């Protein structure tokens, strides 16, 4: 068949968080309270178009708002946040449980500066709608034209003609 | 690759162990030391020979029972359901389905060993 | 995976070709039964596995679950068998010719 | 089936796991599941020889995704012939194919 | 005990699940970058290897569809080594 | 680091294996009003070595009638799967760190049950053939009953690893939820190490000997060392399924000492039972084991699937 | 048998061929043959003989190891194609091993060695339960998959087990055995028209029931297990001698009995196909089955086999054996030929 | 009935082990149906998110979803935490 | 239709129950002592054992 259209290392090149997993899990309900919009508007177009290809932009933009997120942090409540990720990393599991004065710190920081808020139980794991220009896509399984259904036939039952016609039966 | 590793390593251990406990002693065996054991006489007849078993009934029923087990052991994952009354009815008249042939059985006496 | 699926049928092929091929224990005939249940839990298992089909992953079970109750009715008849005969012998099951 | 009970009832007692797309558990997609849902889309309503007559695209396309007979067979010709290469000495791997690379997340 | 215990723990649970929904997008996105950036490599290897083998398309797709097929651990991996190909297959079922 | 983690796993299971056949020498000399062993050794703490010295520089029994190679694997077979079993037990942290590690642990408990089987088939004597049917006997018994046992605790518990056992009595023991099934684990795991009163493969009065009965000298010694380690094995699961140890993250010291106190305690127990009862009959325990065990163990599975859903407390999945 | 022993094995032996007939999953029609050979086991081995402990052997161990073939076919299909039931493109490899374990756990020539010493050794009403329910279930699975079978291996296997039935029925007196070759020819030609009609398979099968049901019915009167047995019955029930020799010709398909109509449809039906050497040779393997029926009337009906002294006590006791389906069921079988159009569809 | 409870006290006497099961199995049978607590497992279960929440593309005429996690719209899990 | 190879058949019974040889119970014969705790040391107690 046709050849696959995959993009190129420049296309694909991104200027990506060099951050480890447990200082994400630390910076994770504010990641998920404050780049909310971008992180939705890439979930619903990979989730419309099932072709990754087709939302490289969208992840780039995620990209920045999660390098813009962690260099604010770093501008205004570093030391709170690195003994936070620091005793989130200790933990094999890395559970919130354990760390709780630091996560309690960190979270007076980032409230008392930049306004932000800690999601509820509950708030980052319901449904939301995005607004987005990008259009729908009509056709996304790239599926062919389905074949018409057999010509039903119509009409008023009449009764068999001169019986069963099953030999010399004559009804 | 850990795991594997580490019943490789009991295995090269035990058999160490089986290869220099027949290996260092002083051998010296002859018919009388390796004749079987019957409490000092000869053997009446051959430990081969048919001997019988007064727990088939139970052994089948084990088997029963074993598959029962396998049944109920998806358990702790089933009880993360959604439609939690779904499961706690199957899981109910599975159970109670299992402790009737139990009782069954019981009342019959399949439980009670031959002669 | 395809190896490892041929290799799985051609264990079903053995087990099923001693099944068919009778010695004098009818317990091997029933072992050889349970060899063949055994590859084709495999065959499944291994099948639900690589295409994800976790709504299909009840069969293999209830594969067991069958295949044991065939097992364990197998074994009550070589009972009645050997309580007939003293020994388990297809030689011996053979006097409903005439 | 040979009796309907189950679609005169209006009832699935084995209707709803007859095939890799359909309910799954956790919303956790079996593979190939857009190739079966084509192939199903396709062969519904119009029966069984005019789907193997009209429908042999999607099933194509369905089998090849779930038995990968020509992508092994891809592979196996482009590491084939990578191993001549290798032994007639006019080719070298890359870095990144010999495991020195520059990892991204 | 075991209630209230069992509450506070699903409670935990549901914390832990929101914080990997939060950081979902983003695994989502570099993971899809890095398997584009994976399979481009490949297709550029491919073009290099088998440029003189006639009769053959370089990139060509197995499928008469146009719509994406998420490529295989074996399509991904199998130009690169066999460690990192055994790593990709049994990784997370060795690691204990 | 992974061997060296491997032998210090090893060697000391070894070590406290031996001394645990010192210290039930002890024991029960001195519930039977003696001193036991004090002569090898300061207070005899080089008895142990003394046996397994002279065990190996005995020479073994190769019976003319005996199956050869089964008679030499099944030894080695059941010390291998003695310390596989007691590779996945978390101290707070395992060696090996396993999923299903019930499952695991019961697949291994029935191999060796396999092991002592195929040790009295393959010596071709009538009192090792006695010693193999009653341990069939005794397998089918226990094996139901503590499969279902286990079943309701990780209802309970929620999944299979024994990390989560850890976080499941971090607040309280589940003895308090759980005694009655406790009650009638810890007579499954008797059962199952074959300890008396249902001991009954190594049947000292009743049979000579038993599966062993053939059995000299260096394999002798493989078989012994494997029970005494499924003793300490058993008794360890005991205490990390219900008798939850102290769990500090800062520290996991606490956990091992605590983990190490109630398991010496739950092995002295065993030691103590073996002075006080007398010997079951092993149709006895089968009828007691599915009788009066299995009913109430049913009934209590059921109990334990009706009680996180009407108390909403189901366990967390992770 | 207790009665809650009995309504779980019946029960059972009911499920079976439902759940296989209503399932659309191979794998839930594969657990009702599994649920039909385990519920009818003990039933056969229940009079405790080693005759009826070889039977429930052999019949335990051909269809345990021709259920393990249909999962096979069950699980190789489920790797090919991903779904539980054999659509369209299935194997023909794996057709074809469908076919070979459904013919064996029908008991139809060459795989039809067990099925006269099965019949043999168990009473009757369990032979009765046997030829005729035990057949629905793979029947049902074979008319399921009708378009996708092997035509050629099909007719093969239909006209050995023709050739093969009138040749057992032709050389056996036990009245078992007859009525199990008799089985074998009668599944011959259903199966021999099953992959052009499955309608006239079930006509075939539903005329072969009724013929069948009653047959045993006579035989279960007074335990006649042998052809002197059923000769001397004109001393013993001097009023079924007609309504047993109408039964045998309607099985040997002659008309005007409404037996000659499945072999007289299914032939027409082969006819249309083209297949008339496969029909000749059919119809001349019929001829031979109804000679072996001749035999039978002439030794039960038309002539009279001298009787014992004992008989005279037997007509002195009276008996309320035969049942009111007993009729219904073969006037339903003897003269129902001119509703032919109705029977068929 | 009076013959009733001297055969229940008879079997409490010398079989207290099937009373026993007995008893436990009628509890979990009829304690689910009046408890108050039984939704509440269901609702546990539905409210853990296995899976990502996927969004909808609003095109301006459901109100009823959030347009942001942080919103008074949607499911919330104050019953939970005050459980 | 008798021939060589099946004229040796017998019909079968009315019955269906064969009258057959009575086979020796192979009871099992176990020297219990005198080399046994249970024994007291000089008791040759010849058990046979049905299991
Ligand atoms: C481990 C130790 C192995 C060697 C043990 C030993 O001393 O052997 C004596 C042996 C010398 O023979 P011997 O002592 O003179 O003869 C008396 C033996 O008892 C005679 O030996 P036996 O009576 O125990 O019978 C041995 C027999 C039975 O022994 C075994 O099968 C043992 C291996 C199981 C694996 O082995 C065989 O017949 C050959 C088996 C070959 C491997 C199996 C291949 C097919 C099955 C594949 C799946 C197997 C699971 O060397
Ligand atoms: C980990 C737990 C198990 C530990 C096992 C024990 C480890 C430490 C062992 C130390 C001693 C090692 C040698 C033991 C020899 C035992 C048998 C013996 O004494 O044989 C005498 C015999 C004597 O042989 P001989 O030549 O006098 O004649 C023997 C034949 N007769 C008597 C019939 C004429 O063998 C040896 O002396 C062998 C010495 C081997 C030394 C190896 C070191
Ligand atoms: C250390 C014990 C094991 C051992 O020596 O095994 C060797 C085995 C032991 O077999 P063995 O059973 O004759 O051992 C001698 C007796 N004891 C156990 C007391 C030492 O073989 C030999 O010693 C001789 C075999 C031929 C050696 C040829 C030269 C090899 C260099
Ligand atoms: C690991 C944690 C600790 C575990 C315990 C460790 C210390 C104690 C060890 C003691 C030594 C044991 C040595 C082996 C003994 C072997 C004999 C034996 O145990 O036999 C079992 C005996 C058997 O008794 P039996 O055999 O004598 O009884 C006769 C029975 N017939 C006639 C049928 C033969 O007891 C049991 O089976 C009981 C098991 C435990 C039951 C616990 C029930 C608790 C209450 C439940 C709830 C009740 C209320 C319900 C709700 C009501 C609401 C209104
Ligand atoms: C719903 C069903 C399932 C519920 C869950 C429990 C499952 C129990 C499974 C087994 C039950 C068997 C009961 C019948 C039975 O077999 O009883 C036998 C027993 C006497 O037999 P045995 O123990 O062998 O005695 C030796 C000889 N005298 O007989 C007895 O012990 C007599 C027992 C009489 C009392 C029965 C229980 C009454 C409970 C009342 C609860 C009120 C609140
Ligand atoms: C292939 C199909 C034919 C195989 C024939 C094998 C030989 C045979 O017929 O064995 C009969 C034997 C009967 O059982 P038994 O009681 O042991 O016989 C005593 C001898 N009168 O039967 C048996 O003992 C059962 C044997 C089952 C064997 C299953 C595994 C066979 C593996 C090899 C397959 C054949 C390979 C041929 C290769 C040829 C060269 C390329
Ligand atoms: C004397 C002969 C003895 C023969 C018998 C040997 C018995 C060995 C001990 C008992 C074994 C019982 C069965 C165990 C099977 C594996 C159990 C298990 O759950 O393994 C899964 C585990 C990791 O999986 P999971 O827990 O899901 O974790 C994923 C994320 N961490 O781990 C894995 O996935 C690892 C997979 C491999 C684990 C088993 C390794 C066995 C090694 C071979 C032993 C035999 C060697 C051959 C004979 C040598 C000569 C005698
Ligand atoms: C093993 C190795 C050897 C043993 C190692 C441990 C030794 C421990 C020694 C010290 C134990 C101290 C126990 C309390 C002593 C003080 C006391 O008051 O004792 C008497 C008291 C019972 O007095 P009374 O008023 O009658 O009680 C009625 C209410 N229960 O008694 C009690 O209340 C007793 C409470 C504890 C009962 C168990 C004690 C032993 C525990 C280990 C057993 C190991 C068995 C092997
Ligand atoms: C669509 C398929 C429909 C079913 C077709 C297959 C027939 C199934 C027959 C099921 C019942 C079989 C049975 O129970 O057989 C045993 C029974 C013995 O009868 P008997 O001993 O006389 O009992 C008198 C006591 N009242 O025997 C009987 O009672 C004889 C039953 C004959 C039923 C014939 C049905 C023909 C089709 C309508």
């Amino acid at each position: 068949p046709g050849i696959v259209e995959l993009p190129t290392l420049e296309e694909l090149k991104v200027e990506e968080v060099k951050v480890s997993s447990a200082v994400l899990k630390a910076a994770a309900h504010h990641y998920g309270a404050q780049c909310d919009k971008t992180n939705k508007e890439f979930m619903l177009c990979r989730w419309e178009e099932k072709d990754p290809r087709r939302c490289l932009k969208e992840g780039k933009l995620v990209n920045g708002c999660a390098l813009n997120f962690f260099r604010q942090i770093k501008s205004h409540c570093a030391e709170p946040f690195t003994e936070y990720w620091t005793c989130l990393d200790y933990s094999n599991m890395q559970l919130f449980r354990h760390c709780r004065q630091q996560q309690a710190k960190f979270d007076q920081c980032v409230l008392d500066k930049l306004g932000w808020v800690r999601p509820d139980l509950g708030q980052l794991s319901k449904v939301t709608k995005v607004k987005t220009d990008r259009p729908l896509p009509e056709n996304p399984y790239h599926s062919r034209a389905r074949p018409e259904p057999n010509p039903v036939i119509e009409g008023d039952l009449k009764p068999a003609k001169h019986g069963t016609r099953f030999f010399f039966w004559t009804v | 690759m850990n795991l594997y590793t580490v019943i490789f390593i009991n295995i090269l251990l035990s058999l160490t162990l089986i290869l220099v406990a027949f290996w260092l002693p002083q051998m010296n065996l002859y018919s009388e030391k390796a004749n079987p054991y019957e409490c000092g006489f000869d053997p009446t007849s051959s430990a081969r020979l048919p001997f019988s078993m007064k727990f088939f009934l139970v052994a089948i029923t084990f088997l029963l029972f074993d598959l029962e087990i396998a049944l109920l052991l998806p358990l702790p994952w089933a009880i993360q359901t959604i439609k939690t009354s779904t499961m706690m009815i199957m899981a109910f008249i599975l159970v109670t389905i299992l402790s009737l042939g139990l009782a069954y059985e019981w009342t019959q006496k399949g439980l009670e060993w031959t002669e | 995976m395809p190896s490892t699926f041929f290799n799985l049928t051609m264990a079903f092929s053995l087990s099923l070709l001693g099944t068919l091929m009778f010695r004098s224990h009818l317990m091997s005939t029933l072992l050889c039964l349970e060899g063949m249940v055994l590859s084709l839990f495999i065959m499944t298992s291994v099948t639900s596995l690589n295409s994800n089909s976790m709504s299909s992953m009840p069969i293999p079970i209830t594969i067991l679950v069958f295949a044991a109750c065939e097992a364990a009715v197998g074994l009550a008849l070589l009972v009645k068998v050997s309580n007939t005969y003293g020994t388990d012998y297809v030689q011996n099951l053979n006097l409903l010719q005439c | 089936p040979f009796l309907d009970i189950q679609k005169k009832l209006g009832i699935s007692l084995d209707r709803h796991f007859m095939f890799l797309s359909a309910e799954q558990p956790y919303k956790n997609a079996a593979r190939c599941h857009a190739f079966e849902k084509e192939w199903i889309e396709c062969a519904h309503g119009i029966g069984g020889t005019r789907a193997k007559k009209e429908c042999k695209i999607e099933f194509d396309d369905f089998e090849e995704c779930l038995l990968r007979y020509k992508t092994m067979r891809r592979m196996h010709d482009i590491k084939k012939q990578r191993e001549k290469l290798m032994k007639e000495g006019k080719y070298t791997p890359p870095p990144h194919h010999s495991g020195r690379e520059e990892p991204r997340p | 005990r075991m209630m209230r215990w069992n509450q506070e723990r699903r409670r935990l649970l549901i914390e832990d699940l929101e914080a990997r929904i939060a950081l979902m997008p983003l695994f989502q996105a570099e993971k899809d970058r890095r398997t584009l950036q994976i399979l481009r490599e490949n297709l550029e290897e491919e073009a290099i290897i088998m440029k003189d083998v006639p009769n053959w398309k370089v990139g060509e797709s197995v499928f008469h569809t146009t719509r994406w097929v998420p490529p295989l651990i074996g399509e991904m991996y199998g130009l690169r080594t066999k460690e990192e190909m055994s790593n990709a297959n049994f990784g997370f079922t060795w690691y204990t | 680091m992974f061997f060296i983690n491997i032998l210090t796993l090893l060697v000391p299971i070894l070590i406290a294996m031996a001394f645990l056949t010192l210290v039930e020498r002890k024991i029960l000399g001195y519930m039977q009003l003696r001193k036991g062993p004090n002569i090898v050794g300061p207070y005899g703490i080089l008895q142990p070595f003394a046996d397994a010295m002279k065990l190996f520089m005995k020479e073994p029994m190769r019976p003319l009638t005996t199956s050869m190679s089964l008679f030499i694997i099944a030894p080695t077979l059941s010390l291998t799967l003695a310390l596989s079993l007691w590779v996945p037990l978390p101290m707070p942290h395992p060696l090996i760190n396993l999923n299903l590690g019930i499952l695991f642990i019961l697949a291994t408990s029935s191999l060796s049950v396999y092991s002592i089987l195929w040790s009295g088939w393959a010596s071709n004597s009538k009192y090792s053939l006695f010693g193999a049917l009653r341990a069939v006997a005794q397998t089918i018994s226990y094996e139901v009953t503590m499969a279902i046992i286990l079943l309701s605790v990780l209802l309970m518990n929620g999944s299979y690893s024994l990390q989560t056992l850890i976080t499941t009595q971090e607040h309280m023991w589940l003895l308090l939820p759980a005694w009655p099934m406790a009650m009638m684990w810890f007579i499954s795991t008797l059962a199952e190490t074959n300890r008396a009163p249902f001991d009954l493969t190594e049947g000292e009065s009743e049979l000579v000997s038993g599966f062993n009965v053939e059995y000299a000298a260096g394999p002798f010694a493989l078989f012994f060392m494997a029970e005494y380690t499924n003793i300490i094995l058993m008794n360890a699961l005991t205490t990390i399924i219900f008798l939850g140890p102290l769990y500090y993250i800062n520290l996991p010291e606490l956990y091992s000492t605590n983990f190490m106190m109630e398991a010496l305690l739950l092995s002295s127990t065993f030691l103590w039972i073996r002075a006080s009862y007398p010997r079951f009959r092993y149709d006895q325990l089968m009828h007691l084991l599915w009788k009066n065990f299995l009913p109430l163990t049913l009934a209590l599975c059921m109990w334990h699937i009706s009680l996180p859903i009407f108390t909403a407390g189901v366990p967390p999945y992770m | 048998m207790n009665p809650i022993t009995l309504a779980i094995i019946y029960f059972t032996i009911f499920l079976g061929p439902v759940i296989t007939m209503s399932s659309t999953n191979l794998m839930l029609m594969w657990v009702g043959l599994e649920f039909s050979l385990l519920a009818i086991i003990p039933m056969l081995i229940n009079k405790k003989n080693p005759r009826s402990t070889e039977a429930a052997t052999k019949y335990f161990v051909t269809q345990a190891t021709a259920s393990m073939i249909i999962l096979l076919a069950i699980v190789l299909n489920y790797k090919q194609l991903g779904t539980w039931m054999f659509q369209q493109q299935t194997n023909g490899l794996i057709l074809n091993m469908t076919l070979m374990a459904l013919s064996m756990k029908l008991g139809l020539a060459p795989f039809h060695f067990w099925l006269p010493e099965v019949t043999q050794g168990i009473p009757l009403h369990m032979g009765l339960i046997l030829l005729t329910w035990q057949k629905i279930a793979p029947l049902s699975i074979l008319i399921q998959i009708y378009p996708l079978l092997n035509s050629t291996i099909i007719l093969m296997l239909a006209i050995t087990s023709i050739f093969m039935g009138a040749w057992g029925g032709l050389n056996q007196t036990q009245m078992r055995k007859i009525m199990a070759y008799s089985s074998i020819a009668h599944m011959g030609w259903m199966l021999a028209i099953l992959p052009y009609n499955p309608s006239l398979t079930l006509l075939n099968l539903m005329i072969y029931i009724i013929l069948t049901a009653p047959m045993f019915m006579a035989l279960m009167l007074n335990n006649s297990m042998t052809i002197n047995s059923i000769s001397l019955l004109w001393n013993k029930t001097p009023a079924m001698l007609t309504m047993i020799s109408l039964m045998l010709l309607s099985l040997g398909g002659l008309p005007p009995l409404t037996g000659f109509l499945p072999k007289w449809i299914i032939i027409t039906e082969l006819m249309k196909n083209n297949c008339l050497i496969m029909a000749t040779l059919m119809a001349m393997m019929a001829l031979l089955n109804l000679f072996f029926y001749t035999r039978l009337i002439y030794s039960t009906s038309l002539t009279m086999f001298p009787t014992n002294n004992n008989s005279k006590m037997m007509t002195h006791q009276t008996k309320t054996k035969p049942n009111l389906m007993f009729s219904t069921l073969a006037i339903m079988s003897t003269m129902t030929l001119p509703l032919a159009p109705q029977l068929i569809t | 009935a009076g013959r009733i409870s001297a055969f229940l006290k008879n079997a409490w006497a010398k079989e207290p082990v099937l009373v026993v099961s007995f008893s436990v199995w009628g509890l979990a049978i009829i304690m689910p149906m009046i408890s108050p607590y039984t939704k509440y497992a269901s609702m546990i279960n539905k409210a853990t998110p296995y899976n990502y929440p996927v969004p909808v593309r609003d095109d301006g005429n459901m109100p009823d979803v959030p347009s942001h996690p942080q919103d008074p719209l949607g499911p919330s899990l104050d019953w939970l935490k005050n459980l | 239709y008798p021939s060589k190879e099946t004229a040796h058949w017998k019909p079968p019974p009315w019955n269906d129950v064969d009258i057959l040889k009575e086979k020796a119970v192979t009871n099992m014969t176990l020297n219990f002592g005198p080399q046994h705790p249970a024994a007291h040391g000089v008791l040759r107690l010849v058990l046979e054992l049905s299991g």
